[PDB]
């Protein structure tokens, strides 16, 4: 017959069959693909890992912790006797097995030390398990530690210039008073140190009063919003920090972080020596590269 | 006489088209087949952060800001001596600042379709470091554990703020002066009140697009928490195929399903359709009383602060 | 006069048209299944951003699927009475 | 021609004879008498006996002495290692055989404690073999003992009120520094005692600084003529004594001996609590009846 | 006719008088016979003292006052590690106060007529307690041993002060800037110099009442110490009956006897005569250059201090 | 009776000789006593610094001196 269409259907017959095999294959590949995402989804189920971690060891202070077993200097939770609650701190533990509870550390000026009374009481800055952070533990905290069990404590101060050169100064019978007494500084004496006893005051040269006008033993802590200095004006507000100021200072660690160290009365409108200073070791116009204040029960003595 | 000639040069058309899209998918499939293996590779190594803890700490963000916590970032808190201190992101700006972020969505970097345990325990990333800065000043998508939450709400009178945002940048709030979450035993039963926002009272009033019982049965207040592996919804039916939280569905306080779900699937672009949803459901980050039904928000969060009389 | 040949021819043709009409439905669903899958994956990958070292900078072409979707529904109408 | 004289001469003859016998007897009695004075003179040859005596036993300190054999608490000559010369001290030895080298004792106020730097360094007062005397051994002396052989020493403080009631307070790792460091007081801690640890300071009530302003651990010794206190003024001159003053005190044993004990700010023009006090045991206005400061190597613990 | 009857009523007179004084002595004798037994009784029990030692001590009184020894009283000293520490009376007043009393007379309560040994070793009462006071703030009559003395004088340049007093209350000093006493081997040979007093330089110049050799041979400087049982005087004669120190005679640095003797017999009242002295000698506490020959001082002492 | 008296004066002188001699003997005994009296006074006072108590005694030099004086005046002449 002329019209031979019963020969094209078979062409379509195969065309249909072809597609069926593709649809059927797609369905399968799809089923497989779904079994893969499930495997992937399982991956993206945990959060990013924070390199920072706290140690399970706990005590009355960094030293008590070390005695329990702590070997690495990192972040732990201490809690003195009269403490309402525990709180994190950075501990420094040496080969001799000593626990240095650190309460102040400067190293880059990343933290603004111009903080109010409350900010100095509860503490400010950040805590790093490697002490590569800048901070202030908090007077109240410092108080609780130093004034506990009526046991003898000591203070070491480590300094560093912009040449890696360092020095220390120790004070025996270190202690910080309650808020009722404006967190007043107190120590029996200077236990020696290559940096010098700036706390014993320092007679600069302007006036013959300079020495006892810059002694820090027995001085109460002050801020711009809580003057307690032995100055008519506000030493804290002037320098812009929180410290135990007399007729100001001779050893000012919470001072302005001056890069490079050396500065002057030019770097200030009214010209102040408001930098991180220590008169006995360096000039009044040479700011430290690194600062670290830490305490420990005095009994670690022999030097 | 009855010649359907066409069907010889009509079928090839209804056929040719079938060949196109069919091969179209075949390639599309093996395309997806690659993207996964690549991601699987990326996943051989995890993401990491280094969040150094701020010296200041308190019972929660409020006490913290009162204690001088000025900047919004991750902080460590401890509600009481019993509870182990836990990291949280404090928002010290917004209203007053005593904002304890209980939940947060922003980019869809975290799976919210999780089971009962992850929810009760909490999951996701709280905060992340910035460029050059040591501390994690930026929040991440996360869910504080139900316990962590429950404990807080029940610690005292707590006010709840819910901020959201569309893909057009527009933002709206939803304020609830009262907020509570019971213990696991009471299945974390939620309860809120004192609405005063701009997004719409979806929690106490249900969807503003539904009538009668339809609306009344989408109220979340007094509802129980439910996850895709734990039914406690308002859907009392004995039919197994009917649950408000299906697989990969966010855990939330459902009641004959919902009026809002800030834990739903993060759909990119906002608008999404039935043929896109896994189960053909409105499982995205929705807030009906505002942007409507099939619309997933771009940004969505839940903060917390002690409300004082 | 060729009654039977065509009488059975039209019969077999319909049988073929039946295979085609059926396939349309199968693809329709496969198309929908794919659409969802494509999306599902997009979501899974982004949620990976918060867990793995890096996420994939991928995009999704809904448009194409919608084309395919549209282009299909228009084909479904009729072939033989 | 009468010659009635030869009869009178014989009267004189016997008269003479009489006298001769008396003269001769006197001579004899005199010879006897001389043999008696010689016997008497022999008596008055020795001096008056002084009841006070020093013991022949000598050591590095009262304890070392006891170990050697000493059994009675009296006066002995000790001499530490780095000592230029020996020196007398009063030792207290108990039944357990412990040697308490005492360096301060109060009991009647017979000794004025308002003494200068030098007077407190070399020591003042009197030493009795019965400890019924008041005194101050001497910082330098106290230094030499406490700081010898680098061995552990302890300090006990005994108090007594006007009712015979007593108490003690002990401090482990007791030590007194050299003059170059103003004879600074130092001890590891308080070893306990029914009298209390006044050395740990004492928050009286005037200011919240009172406590660490009255702590004595780590404080240097001061006098009116050698201020070393943590006071703007002169605590030593004010109270009128020699002691390790901070922003003055909380435990002041060299204070003014107030009879009867109780005193007040009325008993002074500017009103001071400059009496022999111990805040943890008694009031700041109740002066002790008896005071005694003694040390001993720590290892003889209770 | 030149017959003498008077010697019948002349003799009874030259006789009666002899009876009086003779019986007078007989009773006087038995009077003394009692006083002695009484004293002998008193002596059954000794006198006593209780001198508590001052905390402060030094090499001698100088160091002590420098060390804060303010009051004059008995102090314990120790010249060196060798010598056993000994009690002494320190006079912290007089000139400057570093006065180490080496000798002291005041009432005659101690026998100074003693032998060699007692002198070398020292004797008497250094000090005595007061009324009510515990310590012995008052000196007693005494003699520090010659050794104790010798050792001190030779320890360094020593100045010597000698104070005395008559029975009329008047006082005079005798200062010798230089003073030394050799060891027993050198018989404690004395040597002084640099006189600057008010009583008279009896030690280097001799008696101011004698002439030529008479005066020159009473100088005590360079003389040896002598006791009644040890002759070392300047009297070189072989005659046994001639010695400067007879029985109960104070030991002193004699030379053909003396010009002064602060250790002589304590005669009461000052003035005394030949018929009173045991051997008819000037054995009292004399100082010729001042109050003369037969006069015993009421108060006499010898103190010592480092001359700078 | 030239000799019956010539021997009398002779014997008288013998008696005056016994007397003149005694004067000398008492003189010395008087001196011996004076010294003794004194010696004792000194011994007793020196006893004050050794015995519980000393004797509150005195010495009457005056009397001895009386006796001394009163004696020397008797020594003059008995027979030329
Ligand atoms: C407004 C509303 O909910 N209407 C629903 C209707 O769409 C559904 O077909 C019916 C059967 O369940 O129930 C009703
Ligand atoms: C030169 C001189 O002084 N001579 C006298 C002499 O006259 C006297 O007889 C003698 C006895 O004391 O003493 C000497
Ligand atoms: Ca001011
Ligand atoms: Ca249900
Ligand atoms: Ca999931
Ligand atoms: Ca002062
Ligand atoms: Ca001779
Ligand atoms: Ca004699």
């Amino acid at each position: 017959e002329i019209m031979k269409y019963e020969a094209s259907i078979l062409t379509h017959d195969s065309s249909i069959r072809y597609l069926q095999e593709i649809y059927n294959s797609n369905n399968q590949k799809i089923v497989n693909l779904k079994e893969k995402v499930a495997q992937l989804e399982a991956q993206c189920q945990e959060p990013c890992k924070d390199t920072v971690q706290i140690h399970d060891i706990t005590g009355k202070d960094c030293q008590d912790i070390a005695n329990k077993g702590a070997k690495q200097s990192g972040l732990y939770f201490i809690k003195p006797l009269k403490a309402n609650q525990q709180f994190l701190v950075y501990c420094e533990i040496d080969g001799s097995g000593n626990g240095w509870t650190v309460f102040q550390k400067r190293l880059d000026g990343s933290v603004d030390f111009k903080k109010n009374w409350i900010q100095y009481k509860e503490g400010f800055g950040h805590l790093s398990p490697t002490g590569t952070t800048e901070f202030w533990l908090g007077n109240e905290k410092i108080h609780l530690i130093s004034t506990q069990s009526a046991i003898p404590y000591a203070l070491r101060v480590e300094l560093e210039d912009w040449n890696g050169r360092t020095s220390t100064a120790d004070y025996a019978m270190f202690k910080v008073g309650p808020e009722a007494d404006k967190y007043r500084l107190t120590y029996a004496y200077f236990a020696g140190g290559d940096a010098g006893d700036a706390f014993d005051g320092f007679d600069f040269g302007d006036d013959p009063s300079d020495k006892f006008f810059t002694s820090h033993n027995g001085m109460q802590f002050s801020t711009w919003d809580n003057d307690n200095d032995k100055f008519e004006g506000n030493c804290a507000e002037q320098d812009g920090s929180g410290w135990w100021m007399n007729k100001c200072h001779a050893g000012h660690l919470n001072g302005v972080y001056y890069q490079g160290g050396t500065y002057s009365k030019a770097s200030t409108p009214n010209g102040y020596d408001n930098g991180i200073i220590w008169a006995t070791w360096k000039t009044r116009w040479y700011s430290m590269k690194k600062t670290t204040m830490k305490i420990i029960p005095f009994n670690r003595l022999t030097i | 006489l009855y010649i359907d000639e066409t069907v010889n040069s009509n079928i090839p058309t209804n056929l040719r088209v079938l060949r196109s899209i069919l091969e179209n998918l075949r390639s599309k499939i093996q395309k997806l087949e690659s993207d996964v293996s690549a991601q699987m590779e990326y996943c051989r190594t995890p993401c990491t952060v280094s969040c150094n803890i701020p010296v200041v700490s308190g019972k929660e963000c409020e006490e913290i800001i009162r204690k001088g916590g000025e900047t919004s970032e991750m902080y460590l808190i401890q509600p009481d001596s019993s509870v182990k201190p836990y990291r949280v992101y404090c928002d010290m700006n917004t209203e007053n600042g005593g904002w304890t972020v209980i939940q947060n969505r922003q980019d869809g970097s975290v799976d919210f379709g999780r089971k009962w345990d992850p929810y009760k325990q909490g999951f996701g990333n709280v905060a992340t470091n910035t460029d050059g800065k040591n501390y994690c000043g930026l929040p991440g998508e996360y869910w504080l554990g139900n316990d962590k939450i429950s404990q807080l709400t029940r610690m005292g009178p707590t006010e709840l703020l819910i901020e959201m945002e569309d893909w057009k940048g527009d933002k709206v709030k939803a304020h609830y002066g009262g907020f509570t979450v019971q213990n696991e035993a009471n299945k974390y039963q939620i309860s809120v009140n004192k609405y005063r926002g701009t997004a719409g009272n979806a929690l106490m009033d249900g969807a503003s697009q539904l009538m009668g019982e339809n609306r009344t049965m989408t109220i979340h207040n007094g509802m129980f928490f439910s996850t895709y592996d734990r039914d406690n919804d308002g859907w009392l039916t004995s039919d197994p195929r009917k649950q408000c939280s299906k697989e990969d569905g966010g855990g939330w306080w459902y009641n004959r399903c919902h009026a809002a779900n800030p834990n739903g699937r993060y759909y990119w672009g906002g608008q999404y359709t039935w043929d896109m949803a896994k189960h053909g459901t409105d499982d995205g980050v929705v807030w009906m009383n505002w942007k409507g039904s099939w619309y997933s928000m771009r940004k969505m969060s839940m903060k917390i602060r002690p409300f004082f009389p | 006069d060729l009654r039977s040949r065509i009488e059975v021819l039209k019969r077999k043709v319909i049988e073929k048209v039946q295979h085609i009409q059926l396939l349309q439905k199968n693809v329709r669903a496969q198309l929908v299944d794919m659409k969802r899958l494509e999306v599902d994956i997009d979501i899974k990958i982004r949620s990976c951003r918060g867990s793995c070292s890096r996420a994939l900078a991928r995009e999704v072409d809904l448009k194409d699927y919608e084309d395919q979707q549209k282009q299909l529904e228009q084909v479904i109408a009729k072939d033989l009475l």
